């Protein structure tokens, strides 16, 4: 009911139920990437090649 | 089940198929 107190009001709920099994990882975290600096000695990573 | 889907004579079309028990 629209008049219900907050404990008796409806809430929409989701569980993001993860799994990690014999089947390979189809989901992974983000590839957060830097600006590019040339002509200086640096550490670098390109597509996981360090 | 139905758990996945994907989309991508002078001539011949060539095809190869293989699977890593799920990949």
């Amino acid at each position: 009911q629209p008049t219900n107190g907050v404990g008796y009001q409806p809430y929409r709920v989701v569980v993001l139920s993860f799994e990690l099994l014999h089947a390979p990882a189809t989901v992974c975290g983000p590839k957060k990437s830097t600006n590019l600096v040339k002509n200086k000695c640096v550490n670098f990573n390109f597509n996981g090649l360090t | 089940n139905c758990t996945f889907e994907y989309v991508s004579f002078k001539n011949l079309r060539e095809f190869v198929f293989k699977n890593i028990d799920g990949y």
